RNA sequence: UAACUUGGGAGUCAGAACAUGGGUGAUAAGGUCCGUGUUCGAAAGGGAAACAGCCCAGACCACCAGCUAAGGUCCCAAAAUAUAUGUUAAGUGGAAAAGGAUGUGGCGUACA
RNA sequence: UUGGCACCUCGAUGUCGGCUCAUCGCAUCCUGGGGCUGUAGUCGGUCCCAAGGGUUGGGCUGUUCGCCCAUUAAAGCGGUACGCGAGCUGGGUUCAGAACGUCGUGAGACAGUUCGGUCCCUAUCCGUCGUGGGCGUAGGAAAUUUGAGAGGAGCUGUCCUU
RNA sequence: GGGAUAAGUGCUGAAAGCAUCUAAGCAUGAAGCCCCCCUCAAGAUGAGAUUUCCCAACUUCGGUUAUAAGAUCCCUCAAAG
């Protein structure tokens, strides 16, 4: 789990969400997890 | 160390509250008449009779 | 000077019986104060108490708005060191549902000796039951 | 409604904050040095919870009379739980940036 | 942390390092719970949540620092007038003696070293730790009790089996 | 051992005909949070509860006296001070 303050998609499977009011972005690779957009 | 107020009469009186003096324990003697201290003998006639 | 004044030879208080049962917490314990206070008579006088006694039931059924069932919490210290306890209001009204009003309304009345007075005229139940059926009291819709 | 001239008697030569135009410092300081206005100094009263410099306003004395200013009208605490139309769900309101997000409004230009 | 400013104290707010007793922050050294790996296992790297309890003994220097020896599950970092002198030490740094190097014509001075050299107070108020006397609780008494609310305690190693 | 949680993993499920732990609805989950363990506690003026004991003579103050059940003075001592 990336916590950063800029999160984005690393590649074009990855999909942007949001829950309990946070940014959250989840891809197939487990690597691109990202987190606190 | 010193004191850094003088003290009032109001907070002097109140702690002198206990301050006070006892009443002895005494009895009419038996035989003497006068007044006694208990367990003690008779200064006046000199009877204990225990 | 013809104002009049109050004192301890004219003064009636009531009973009350009010009912929490689906009303704001904040909105109710606002329209107790002023029953407590004696602000609603025309006898009103400052130095003397002139207001009346309330009892509220079904406490236990109050109701917050928005997410304060969480976000509100209560501390309190101990006078000792690190001595902080804490409690959420949600938690609070599922053990305790008299001390959730009783302290809500306390807050609303002035912190002097006479205001101390007042404060004790209040009885808060978590059901629909209250023992003061002698003192006669007589219902009362909030405005 | 002042100004000027002659004469008698003085005090003052340690100043401060706020707004604004500049130097200096680091477009730091409740810093420091000049221009301009106000207040304090030597100014009580109301507001800003407390708070010489901020806002309103200059107390001759008495009254259990009335209308207003700043700021206010759920309770502490005097006055609308007023009316009309819209926005925000975060306790935002009631502390801050570069950046990152089909969060949600308004006005303009075959897709699975 | 080293500085800038000079607003409080010069009819006086006592220093550095310890010792004794602690408290509190989390930017977490150890213990607990989780992602991701360039994660085979045994061991690690990095990041997130977590402050309940723990977090050694000596050699050398007046010291803080710092190095070294032997250990430990671990030998965390910061604040409180650099916590603390009406609690205590006086080894360094600011008294009067003397000496060396250096500077001065000189009396003398350190951009430096060396040996020596008085630390005083019976606690008035608040605060803290113990222990009694009054009055109250709607008659006067003797015993046994509920617990609103506070305080205390929280750690961890090595073997054996699977 | 019990009850709710943090970071986590989730189960269903639309907004957005698919996807998705969430926006409604169900779980799981820390030496930490509230209990469980030990001590003090009704001056808790909101002063609680239970068992037992005592309860008569008067000018008829809407009072008073002296007693009662009990507790002390004084005295011999300690396991306490």
């Amino acid at each position: 789990m990336k916590v950063r303050p800029s999160v984005k998609p690393i590649c074009e499977k990855c999909k942007v969400i949001k829950r309990k009011g946070k940014v959250m972005v989840i891809c197939e690779n487990p690597k691109h997890k990202q987190r606190q957009g | 160390a010193v004191p850094k107020r003088r003290t009032s009469k109001t907070r002097k009186n109140k702690r002198r509250t206990h301050f006070k003096i006892s009443v002895p324990g005494m009895t009419e003697c038996p035989n003497c008449g006068e007044y006694k201290l208990s367990h003690r003998v008779c200064k006046n006639c000199g009877s204990y009779n225990g | 000077r013809q104002t009049f004044m109050a004192n301890e030879s004219n003064i009636e208080r009531k009973w009350y019986v009010i009912d929490a049962e689906g009303q704001t917490l904040g909105r109710l314990s606002s329209e107790v104060a002023s029953i407590l206070r004696g602000k609603n008579k025309v006898t009103y006088t400052p130095h003397v108490d002139t207001g009346d006694y309330v009892i509220v039931i079904n406490a236990s059924k109050i109701e917050f708005t928005g997410n304060k069932e969480t976000d509100k919490v209560y501390y309190r210290h101990s006078n000792h060191p690190g001595g902080i306890k804490s409690i959420t209001a949600g938690e609070l009204r599922r053990t305790n549902p008299e001390r959730l009003i009783e302290n809500s309304i306390k807050g609303m009345l002035p912190s002097t000796r006479l205001g101390e007075k007042q404060g004790k005229k209040l009885f808060v139940y978590g059901g629909a039951e209250h023992p003061h059926a002698a003192q006669q009291p007589e219902n009362y819709e909030l405005r």
